[PDB]
DNA sequence: TTTTTTT
């Protein structure tokens, strides 16, 4: 019934070599042991979880070539059975684990203590998981093959189960965190000894019977009753990865794939990035009545070990080179979309809307909203949603959404228990409609709800802050000047007193801007890059971006004085310019405090301490051009 | 057991008798110990011809035919010694060595009554071989199976397996195997089972439904379910055609078991598909011959007229429409740049014509002459459902109808009576090759229109676009635009009947006269193949002079107050190159031509200003 | 239950 077959492989020689490299490997390229500190730190209870590399085991093995020892291929034997060689690692970290350098604080582990007069008393006592207070971990192997390549679900096979592997995929959802006994502690009070079993599996059936020696010299038969206290628990969490857009056939549906994360790695993820986590593809065994009707038909799951998300010194150094560069702001508005020609202006306000303003909360209880949202307001073929597409993805966390592809309260938050929308979705991050001229009022009206204040109303509740952008075509598909500027819009004041600027473009024929639209086009197309000023790399621009919010500058006296005197200047050219193919709107308090953010914006784009008057007049010039390029016409 | 020895070794003398059958399955190990060393690994199924087994034996075939589960089985383990012999097997993993996978065998051809249809299947099929062919239909998702429970006693050194058999699985009846793991070895250490050590083999069963014309009149098709494993599985889905060679297994205690009082349930009987073939009934096919036909046809001084004469040739007047229809098919080339954006590898063609002008009819001959194409008449498409289809299903998400065939040209009727709302959604498709719902679907699909004047007859005084229902964005959007519809001229209306009268004059070679049915120009096939062999073996790109002469085309277009069908654009710049990759791969030239791009241009001018 | 949407 059980067949033995001798392979080549043997756990003990393997395991002796794994004990060899935790005390021998060391990060000595990179500068006791790497893995006897880690140990040390494990030891002082100040690392409550170990991640061996299979880099370093493969490093280890180069350094065993090297030295002409015949390496046992600990990093292949990994990917052959990693499940096995796991209790051969942890076995190893408890024969070389050093003594705590640090008090574990043994007083406040009720484990600790009462382990301690366990041991008295019965003077593998208890399991050596209960004794262990540390998960294993695998860091996936560095490139130089199946850990080290990303899979998709489909793209995983039935052969991989037992085989450290790393995936790709976006992730559907995550099971909220539950509690796992690794280890359930059994006490009986007719023995006054406590009976220990390991749980190892989906479920379990309670001992219910004393195993105490005690109770079986007295004869009694006890009724051992659980204690939270003893028994061992780790938090478990589930996650479900699906197949990556891309990954997935035309005409075919993406798989979720159930992941067991558990200890440390429990609620790492969050389902909107996409992460690429290598983990230890398994099978999962069905139920007793399941099983009946599945036969040799089995489930499967995969147990991460190291989880990694797409989306310091080395941080201030890239801003620095950025502003040692110089022209910080212009080089970051130029450096959006450095494919698309022109719409420099539009560029520096989409920059000045990913830096954001500062939120400011007053004593009373009043808040006013940092985030900047913009609009644009353009004729067809000007790269409206070229440039909305590539902001979107310059946007870590931003949406990209369509007026006519999603509804209002869909992007809001899609009902079906409550989930996030593509504005929850977008929170820290901005979410962008396409096509927003095409989008209903009755939608609208949602997005109004957020855009003033960033909470969501529903009962459910959630914070939604986030920066909106829109992308809009003028009335009839293109702008008349016969038409105002505001029939043009064709939008709520509502909306154009939320939206910080608003910018509108006109498509007019002109042999020169012909010429350069064709030779910059022309060059796309011959050659990937741009024609020309190199635009910054979007990890060095989201951290400068990131850079700019830390440092949330503040207004002084005459930055205020005169943002006061524009915002009577403003309202005095509402009052005055009520002609409606010059009105652009009347003078909003709010667009002031609009406004406000803005110089914000610029004065943390510069990294000013404080909000400067340069910064106050640089959002009105933005306004002004937002007026002036229709003005031009 | 003795007779199963007896039929490996037969089998094996089978093996002996076909040289070619030994040949691959040592070619299978041989091509997988090669593609392990360079990283795409052959699975151990071997398929051969019913009539190669008869040949060995006619009364081994008929006994594989009689008791499938006596004979295959030894015949297998036959091929899998075999195969076994024949591999080096080098560094064979432990994994793969506890996985150890049988050389599965299939019967290909010459099937007879063996050859069946669900509702043609019978109880005296179950327990013997046959090949069954229908619709598919409710196809299981692909599911793991386990060959064994491969397990390891801690401590103990050796690892206990527990083997796990399935009758559907295995074409004999077998005791069912508990396929529960050991919580305890049998030498009494604690046993844990053994994750990759473990083989598992994934498994499905789809239902095949009879083909709904097969299907009788006032009877639904009847459907028998097939097994499938390792690559036979997911091998169909449902809606899609397919044969099985597939033992039909009586299964089940069919109300025999106390425990079914009425007795009425008859025998579960599930077809155990030894293969699994998907069936067209297309994709054209090319040889070496028809390459050099096709080499000699690209070095011939039109080779672009010449594909595009073949085109519809039944077709008259259409010739124009035609160039473009082939420039449409070699849909230009398809780029990805590494600042990401996209260079469309399709090109949008739209002609407006009153009812009757046969516009739609070329658009409908180019729907067959597309290996693959997408169909939608105006009146009845919806833009929402071309971009994007919804099914109720947690809801499914259906690929749209532009964005099914999304490499494949779509042609549509009626283009003008689809609504602009539909004709923004298209514009999706049109110029951003992809289509945003939240779920996104690519929609890189040429669209090839045909449509009518908004009043039903063109008008020279009328604009073009003005006759066209589509906007000037719109037709901006389509890399050209036609306006080819019917007119009354004595010299044509002469040449159209007898164009007509010529279409009721051919005759089929099989019908006569008065029986009904059922300048050189490549066949369809051939023609199809070409096109195929351009996008396969040509990839235009843009030279020096080529790229001048698109750029002072799309400039000279912008430039001229002359009336065009659409608003010149650097969209159109684009569209005029991608046209040029277009005649260049009709040309099968790497490179475009100047003259090529010239042409391509031309084919816009005709789109755009007037007639060129 | 509650959207979602096809009848």
């Amino acid at each position: 019934a059980l067949p033995s077959i001798q392979l080549p492989v043997d756990y003990n020689n393997l395991f002796n070599e794994i004990t060899d490299f935790l005390v021998t490997f060391k990060q000595d390229t990179l500068s006791g042991p790497k893995y006897m500190a880690m140990l040390q730190k494990v030891a002082n209870r100040e690392l409550n979880s170990v991640i061996i590399d299979l880099d370093d085991i493969l490093q280890y093995q180069n350094e065993k070539f090297l030295q002409g020892t015949q390496a046992d291929d600990l990093v292949s034997a990994i990917q052959q059975n990693a499940n096995h060689f796991t209790e051969l690692f942890c076995r190893a970290i408890d024969n070389n684990m050093p003594l705590p350098t640090k008090e574990i604080d043994y007083k406040d582990d009720v484990l600790d203590v009462i382990l301690n007069q366990r041991r008295l008393r019965n003077e593998e006592l208890f399991p050596p998981n209960l004794t262990r207070r540390y998960f294993l971990y695998f860091k996936p192997l560095s490139q130089n093959a199946i850990s080290s390549k990303p899979l998709s679900v489909r793209q995983i096979k039935g052969d991989f189960l037992g085989q450290l592997i790393t995936v790709r995929g976006i992730i559907t959802r995550v099971s909220d965190v539950k509690p796992a006994v690794e280890v359930i502690a059994y006490t009986c009070d007719q023995c006054g000894y406590e009976v220990f079993q390991e749980v190892n599996s989906r479920t379990f059936t309670p001992l219910s019977e004393c195993t105490s020696e005690e109770c079986s010299q007295n004869q009694t038969k006890g009724q051992l009753f659980m204690s939270t206290r003893a028994s061992k628990f780790s938090a478990f969490q589930e996650c479900k990865i699906q197949e990556l857009s891309q990954q997935v056939p035309v005409g075919h549906i993406p798989r979720s794939l159930n992941i067991h994360v558990n200890g440390t790695l429990v609620r790492s993820l969050s389902p909107g990035d996409i992460v690429d986590v290598t983990g230890i593809f398994l099978p999962a065994p069905y139920t007793g009545f399941k099983a009946l009707k599945a036969g040799l038909l089995t489930e499967t799951y995969l147990e991460a070990q190291f989880v990694r998300q797409h989306k310091t010194s080395d941080v201030e150094e890239r801003v620095m080179e950025l502003i040692t560069s110089g022209d910080v702001y212009n080089r970051l508005a130029k450096s959006i979309a450095p494919e698309i020609y022109g719409n420099l202006d539009v560029k520096k306000a989409l920059l000045l809307l990913l830096v954001g303003g500062v939120d400011k909360r007053v004593g009373d209880g009043m808040k006013i909203r940092g985030d900047i949202n913009v609009c644009l307001m353009g004729d067809p073929g000007v790269a409206k949603s070229q440039l909305l597409k590539a902001i979107c993805k310059i946007s870590p966390r931003g949406v990209y959404t369509t007026g006519k592809g999603s509804s209002g309260v869909g992007l809001t938050a899609a009902v079906m228990i409550l989930e996030g929308g593509a504005l929850v979705l977008a929170d820290n991050g901005i979410c962008c409609i396409d096509e927003f001229d095409k989008m209903d009022e009755s939608d609208r009206t949602a997005i109004h709800e957020v855009m003033e204040q960033q909470t969501i109303s529903i009962n459910t509740t959630l914070n939604a802050r986030t920066s909106i952008l829109a992308a809009a075509n003028p009335l009839y598909g293109r702008y008349n000047p016969r038409l105002s500027p505001l029939d043009n819009i064709n939008l709520p004041a509502a909306l154009l007193s939320r939206f910080d600027i608003l910018f509108l473009m006109l498509d007019i024929p002109s042999r020169d801007d012909d010429e350069k639209l064709a030779e910059h086009v022309t060059y796309v197309h011959m050659h990937n890059k741009q024609p020309d000023f190199t635009p910054v790399e979007p990890s060095k621009m989201r951290e400068y971006i990131a850079y700019a919010k830390t440092k949330r500058p503040v207004m002084s006296e005459a930055v205020n004085d005169y943002v006061v005197q524009a915002y009577i200047r403003l309202r005095q050219d509402s009052k005055r310019e009520m002609d409606s193919k010059f009105s652009f709107g009347q003078a909003t308090p709010r667009t002031l405090l609009g406004i406000i953010r803005l110089s914000q914006a610029l004065a943390k784009l510069r990294l000013a301490d404080m909000v400067d008057i340069d910064d106050v007049e640089e959002a009105l010039r933005l306004v002004r051009v937002s007026k002036e390029s229709l003005y031009q016409e | 057991d003795a007779v199963f020895g007896d039929r490996v070794r037969r089998f094996q003398e089978f093996l002996d008798t076909f040289t070619s059958y030994r040949d691959s399955v040592r070619s299978i190990q041989v091509y997988n110990s090669n593609n392990a060393a360079n990283y795409n690994i052959l699975p151990h199924r071997i398929i051969i011809s019913l009539d190669d087994l008869r040949e060995f034996d006619r009364s081994f075939w008929s006994g594989i035919l009689v008791e499938p589960a006596y004979f295959i089985p030894p015949a297998e383990k036959a091929l899998t010694d075999l195969a076994d012999s024949m591999d080096d097997v080098p560094h064979p993993n432990a994994s793969a060595v506890s996985s150890r996978h049988p050389w599965k065998l299939s019967f290909k051809g010459s099937f007879g009554a063996h050859a069946l249809s669900p509702r043609t299947l019978t109880a005296q099929h179950l327990n013997k071989l046959v090949s069954v062919e229908g619709i598919v239909t409710k196809t299981s998702l692909v599911r793991p199976k386990l060959i064994r429970s491969v397990h390891y006693a801690a401590k103990t050194g050796r690892f206990h397996y527990r083997d796990y058999t399935d009758a559907t699985t295995t074409l004999t009846t077998r005791i069912p195997t508990p396929a529960i793991y050991p919580t305890e070895d049998t030498e009494g250490n604690k046993l844990t089972t053994e994750y990759g050590y473990s083989t598992f083999i994934d498994h499905q069963r789809i239902t095949v439904q009879e083909m709904p014309e097969m299907a009788p009149a006032g009877q639904l098709p009847r459907s028998i379910d097939v097994i499938l494993d390792d690559d036979l599985v997911d091998k169909t889905k449902p809606g899609d055609r397919v044969n099985v060679v597939g033992v039909f297994k009586s299964l089940g205690a069919g109300g025999m078991n106390q425990s079914n009082s009425n007795t009425l349930i008859g025998f579960k009987t599930l077809i155990l598909g030894n293969t699994v073939y998907p069936l067209h009934a297309a994709r054209q096919m090319l040889t070496d011959f028809d390459i050099r036909n096709i080499n000699k046809l690209s070095k011939k001084k039109d080779i672009f007229d010449i594909l595009s004469q073949s085109l519809a040739p039944s077709i008259y007047g259409h010739d124009h429409i035609k160039k473009a229809i082939l420039l449409m098919l070699m849909g230009g080339v398809e780029k990805n740049l590494e600042n990401g954006s996209h260079l469309r590898g399709d090109i949008n063609i739209l002609m407006v014509g009153d009812p009757s002008t046969a516009k739609s009819q070329l658009l409908r001959f180019v729907l067959n002459t597309a290996s693959l194409a997408i169909a939608t008449t105006g009146r009845g498409s919806s833009g929402v459902g071309l971009t994007a289809a919804v099914t109720t299903d947690e809801r499914r998400l259906e690929a749209g109808a532009m964005v099914l065939a999304d490499r494949g040209v779509v042609c549509i009727d009626e283009f003008d009576k689809m609504t602009d709302v539909d004709r923004v959604a298209i514009h999706e498709v049109m110029e951003q090759q992809t289509v945003t719902i939240h779920t996104t679907l690519n929609a890189r699909c040429s669209v090839i229109a045909a449509a009518n004047p908004v009043f039903g007859q063109y008008d020279v005084n009328r604009d073009p676009h003005q006759n066209i229902a589509l906007p000037d964005s719109l037709l901006s959007r389509f890399d050209l635009l036609f306006v080819v519809t019917d007119d009354i001229n004595e010299i044509r209306d002469r040449s159209i009947s007898e164009h007509v009268l010529r279409t009721h004059r051919y005759l089929p070679p099989g019908y006569l006269e008065g029986e009904p049915v059922r300048p050189k120009l490549v066949t369809i096939p051939f023609l199809r193949k070409y096109v195929q062999y351009a996008k396969e073996r040509v990839i235009p790109q843009l030279t020096q002079e080529a790229i001048n002469v698109i750029v002072k085309n799309y400039t000279d277009l912008r430039n001229d107050d002359n009336t065009k069908k659409s608003p010149i654009t650097a969209r159109t710049l684009e569209t005029l190159i991608r046209l040029a990759t277009a005649h260049a791969k009709v040309r099968l030239s790497k490179t475009v031509n100047k003259v090529d791009a010239k042409v391509a241009a031309n084919l816009l001018r005709f789109a755009l200003l007037g007639e060129d």
